[PDB]
């Protein structure tokens, strides 16, 4: 009863990343396609080397528009949300258009052609690279075909990459571990920043919230993009906020069946899902945060496996429901509220019941 | 293994342990940065020496009162004295070396005294957990699944808080009376909000989110009584508060009743 | 004069003739507001002195340090000279009244200057020095403040009543006309290319200003720095070009002067130089005259009565697009691109359809309220109609309030359908392609 | 395999042509099924259908 265009195009969306996600688990039968196909079907068909190769290049040919495409409107919404950040991080809550304003949330608590002058305004500064001191106007909640699209693209790339597959100073006990390293982005150097700015999570043992961001959690990473010692359209910094420069961007970027080898090389450059997740960052987890009940059930999805705390608190509780369903024995306790009465009780009855060799 | 009940009859027993211990307990690799969430003043001393290790001046920082592989343990450790490095007593600490050492520093206290109760804690929760539900946790979600609230904050009760009324006399007053009482309750510091939700659900520590409220909290605003105080079960954790017009005697006899233990 | 004649003659060790002057007539570190051509175009007279005693339409400002308030009324003239510090402050509600400060303080605007020393004084500290190119208090260029005041005064000045002819002695003089100074001080202000520069390139990535986020970026990350120094300022340009195309609806010779001004510079060959400056000021400058007519077009409705086939502010930019023909087609077709891109890549953000303006005068609206907007301020150092409420499972269409705050900005949660704001940016871009044809023919 | 993929990606791109050209004609929302039996249903409309019938005689 409503039909509207975004759910046309999200439903389409759906539907390449399913066929995606198909092309995707067919290659990465290639490899072992003398034994996985070729001598489990009676029907089959065989495959040679350069063929292969071929096919390969075929299909990165045939994907490069589409790809272009997601780049550039997640490059541009990526680099509006980073600049979001950094002017939140820079601006004064006092105005009534500042980012950490409660008025701005949109969400817990005007007119329609103030919101189109607002968007063209928007579109026309960022255009020419002129959208300082006043934040953009975008609805990264009207992007969900986008959001399938990346998924899908991210997952063929996982697919084929991991199909491919330091000491004294840099020791191994001074490196964070998963808790704290953040994917795609060199890690803060343990030394020179303090404990207030590098660990802000250790100076206030309060900063923990149900939404709490992994960034203030655990400061500020760096990225190695730029023109320093870079000389690649990819490696080129996001800083950017359009759509038609960052269209023309990536425009102008330009034997045994056992060892297929893919190589994912796509852009003229190795492409490693860590890079590529660490480039869009803020606008991963803001998908993973907003959409989470339709492209949640996705499988292998990037959001999903990267997901906040939520996530994981509700597998975590569904586990338990899961777990809890096959005992026959509750806790039967029989306390009393002393102190020491209760501990001996607690230890006497706890080692009698669950104990045996 | 009351922990990892509390875990499993999703229940919040606030027993909020040091990073570094949680980490350990699930089995993970213990790292240097712990150090921070261990001890910040200590934190700091070691990061300004590998700072000052750096500098070629430090060697003469050490020939102000001859630095060796020595520290004066303090009385937690149980006194004595422990040999650092074997054949360190009379070899200096140098900078072409502290490095290692700073990282034996670090499990000199993480690890070295703290062996036997970090590995009985992780075999002890091993053995009423799977492995497999173990992981994609970390110390952050232990801590937000354990302690709750890393405070006890009114927001989340609101988030978390049916009111209903069996009498309708006046919806205003009921929201100026609800108002009042949560006006009331914010001006509320630390302890005496945990002692308030302890009276209200017997647990300081609100669920982290929706889910882990096994009762959905329910308070009944019954018509004006002048003694009547208000009632509390934890079968449902619901709540039974008389439509009280005059305030601060509520205000005042409710933080008696959570003042009693 | 006397400190040209003083500053001709001194020793340079250590000392410049720039380095003797502008320490001299506007020493360093002193506050924005007493720059000597600032207080030069914010000097005026007072309402009071043309509005008689009876209430005639003006601003009302508040100045609550000098007591008045609740019916005791300072005007803006009043709010820059007479009281230039105190706690002033704009009334939100705004019922006819006159100004009053005369009784309750010292009004210092009773009585004027000589108007011909005024501008001669203009003349020499424009030609003189780079004071010009300082915004003051508010972060406003000279030239967007003056702009500013030019368009309340047309509006205001219609008021002024001559003393036809057809007890109370201690009244102030009320016989005067109304400051002209603001048409004349813009027109001359218009032909120096320093001012000129400054303006048009204000916000860019030299040019910074206080009431501006970007100035203010070294305790940043670099990554934030990099972030906010790429983005040029454009805030202050818009306003400007709005203030001169849309607001001053009396004149038409400003944006005449302003453009003889560009033509002048773009054409320049023997000073080495002028070329790309001036070629990048005129780049500027149309895209922010292209903004003002894309909105204010797209905001007006074609309609077919009465013929007039051609509004005011729109027949502003045709006039300004027509001058400088080479320059203005590749920036509409620049603007064009920007406007359409998001509808052919398939990301038109949804937007609830809307009405169209009769008038020039509806149109007029929504376009102050955005143009007239300024800037985030930079962080310093480092009866209730919202109620609270206490519910569970509140969960109705949703899907936008899980997100962390710090993003929230991004994401919102009696149609708003992608259809209908595609079209409109359809018909922006439609709006600007026929303006690049009539223009190309 | 070797032309499965090629025709996969011919109708991957067929598919996504609307949503990468924005022209999608609006469809209104639905529910996806849980169950086989209605995973057959709904195909079963879209598939089993005659064409159109020749118009007879002149
Ligand atoms: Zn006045
Ligand atoms: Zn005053
Ligand atoms: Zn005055």
């Amino acid at each position: 009863n409503a039909s509207s265009y975004l759910t046309s195009a999200s439903s389409l969306a759906r539907a390449y990343s399913i066929v995606i996600r198909q092309i995707s688990d067919l290659m990465g039968l290639i490899p072992k396609y003398n034994h996985l196909v070729y001598s489990q079907i009676p029907a089959a068909v065989k495959l040679t080397y350069q063929d292969a190769v071929n096919l390969q290049n075929y299909v990165e040919e045939k994907l490069i528009p589409t790809w272009n495409w997601m780049v550039s409107i997640m490059d541009s919404t990526e680099a509006q949300l980073r600049y979001g950040s950094a002017l939140a991080s820079a601006g004064d809550p006092g105005h009534p258009n500042h980012p950490l304003h409660a008025s701005q949330n949109s969400a817990r608590r005007m007119s329609a052609r103030g919101d189109f002058l607002n968007y063209a305004l928007s579109l026309m500064r960022s255009h020419n690279d002129e959208h300082s001191d006043v934040l953009p106007v975008l609805d990264v909640c009207s992007l969900k075909h986008v959001a399938y699209v990346f998924q899908a693209l991210i997952y063929w790339i996982k697919a084929m990459n991991q199909q491919t597959t330091e000491t004294g100073q840099n020791h191994p006990f001074f490196r964070r571990s998963d808790s704290m390293t953040f994917l795609g982005c060199i890690p803060p150097n343990p030394f020179e920043v303090p404990l207030a700015e590098a660990i802000p999570l250790a100076d206030q043992p309060h900063l923990l919230q149900p939404n709490a961001r992994k960034e203030d959690l655990f400061g500020r990473p760096s990225q190695g993009l730029y023109s320093s010692s870079a000389s690649s359209g990819k490696c080129l910094m996001e800083v950017t906020v359009d759509r038609n420069c960052l269209e023309v961007l990536p425009t102008k970027m330009s034997p045994p069946l056992t060892s297929f080898r893919p190589q994912c090389s796509f852009m003229g450059m190795v492409i490693s899902h860590d890079m590529l997740l660490g480039r869009w960052r803020l606008s991963l987890e803001l998908f993973g945060r907003v959409f989470m009940e339709d492209v949640g059930a996705e499988p292998g999805s990037i959001l999903t496996e990267l997901g906040g705390f939520e996530v994981k608190e509700s597998k975590f509780r569904r586990e338990m429901e899961k777990l809890r369903n096959q005992q026959s024995r509750d806790l039967s306790l029989e306390v009393d509220r002393d102190r020491d009465l209760l501990i001996q009780q607690t230890m006497r009855q706890l080692n009698n019941h669950f104990g045996r060799r | 293994r009351i922990l990892g009940l509390c875990l499993l009859q999703n229940e919040l027993c606030p027993i909020t342990l040091n990073r570094h211990v949680i980490k350990v307990l699930l089995g993970r690799k213990v790292n240097w940065h712990d150090f921070a969430f261990f001890d910040p003043v200590m934190y700091e001393s070691l990061r300004q020496l590998i700072l000052a290790s750096q500098s070629s001046d430090a060697d003469a920082v050490f020939s102000a009162m001859d630095l060796a592989f020595a520290i004066d343990l303090c009385k937690e450790e149980g006194g004595g004295q422990v040999e650092l490095i074997p054949n360190g007593v009379n070899i200096p600490v140098t900078p072409q070396n502290v490095y290692e050492y700073v990282r034996k520093y670090a499990e000199h206290r993480m690890l070295v005294v703290a062996e036997q109760p970090l590995h009985a804690m992780r075999k002890g929760l091993l053995d009423v957990l799977p492995k497999n539900s173990l992981e994609d946790l970390t110390a952050e979600d232990f801590r937000l699944l354990v302690n709750g609230c890393g405070e006890v904050n009114v927001q989340m009760l609101i988030s978390f808080t049916s009111f209903n009324d069996e009498s309708g006399e006046n919806a205003e007053k009921l929201l100026q009376f609800k108002r009042w009482f949560w006006s009331i309750v914010e001006k509320m510091s630390m302890t005496e909000r945990q002692d308030l939700v302890y009276f209200w659900t017997s647990s300081p520590s609100l669920p982290a989110s929706e889910e882990g409220f096994q009762p959905m909290p329910s308070i009944t605003i019954r018509p004006p009584d002048d003694q009547h105080l208000p009632t509390a079960n934890t079968c449902i954790s619901r709540l039974y508060v008389p439509l009280y017009s005059s305030k601060q005697i509520l205000k005042q006899k409710l933080l008696l009743a959570i003042k009693t233990k | 004069e006397t400190a040209q004649k003083i500053a001709k003659a001194e020793i340079s060790s250590s000392e410049k003739e720039e380095d003797v002057f502008m320490g001299m007539v506007c020493p360093s570190g002193t506050n924005p507001d007493d720059s000597p051509l600032y207080v030069l175009c914010c000097n005026d007279t007072c309402s009071f002195t043309w509005t008689g005693a009876e209430h005639i339409n003006q601003d009302i400002f508040e100045c609550r340090t000098c007591g008045l308030l609740e019916s005791l009324c300072c005007c803006t003239e009043c709010a820059r000279v007479c009281h230039k510090g105190h706690d002033c402050k704009l009334k939100r509600t705004s019922p006819t009244a006159y100004c009053d400060c005369w009784e309750k303080c010292k009004c210092k605007t009773l009585i004027a200057g000589q108007k011909s020393a005024r501008l001669d004084l203009l003349y020499r500290l424009l030609t003189a020095t780079n004071l010009v190119t300082l915004p003051n208090s508010r972060g406003e260029h000279l030239l967007l403040f003056l702009v500013q005041t030019v368009a309340r005064q047309t509006v205001e000045h219609c008021q002024y009543r001559p003393p036809r002819i057809r007890e109370d002695s201690d009244m102030p003089d009320h016989d005067l006309e109304p400051p002209r100074f603001a048409q004349l001080a813009l027109e001359r202000v218009l032909q120096d290319w320093n001012a000129l520069k400054s303006m048009i390139m204000f916000g860019s990535q030299e040019n910074k200003d206080p009431l501006s986020a970007s100035s203010r970026i070294g305790h940043l990350l670099p990554e934030e720095q990099v972030y906010l120094n790429q983005q040029s300022g454009t805030i202050r340009l818009d306003c400007f070009t709005h203030c001169l195309i849309v607001k001053c609806t009396a004149d038409i010779l400003l944006l005449d002067t302003l453009l003889g001004t560009l033509v002048k510079e773009l054409q320049n060959k023997y000073t080495p130089g002028r070329r790309e400056e001036a070629i990048a000021v005129t780049m500027r400058f149309l895209r922010s005259v292209a903004r003002v007519f894309v909105i204010l077009s797209v905001e007006m409705a074609s309609s077919k009565k009465k013929n007039n086939f051609i509004p005011q502010p729109i027949g502003k930019c045709k006039r300004v697009f027509q001058a400088l023909l080479p320059y203005a087609v590749e920036e509409l077709c620049n603007v064009a691109e920007s406007l359409i891109v998001p509808v052919r890549m398939g990301i038109a953000r949804p937007t609830a359809p809307f009405t169209l303006a009769s008038t020039s005068i509806d149109a007029m609206q929504g376009s102050e309220e955005l143009f007239s907007v300024e800037p985030l301020p930079p962080r310093p150092s480092s009866m209730l109609d919202e109620p609270l409420e206490r519910t569970t499972n509140s969960s109705h269409a949703n899907g936008a309030a899980q997100a962390p705050r710090s993003m929230q900005w991004a994401v919102r949660n009696n149609a708003s359908s992608y259809l209908t704001s595609a079209s409109s940016l359809a018909r922006a871009y439609s709006i600007v392609i026929r303006q690049i044809s009539d223009l190309m023919g």
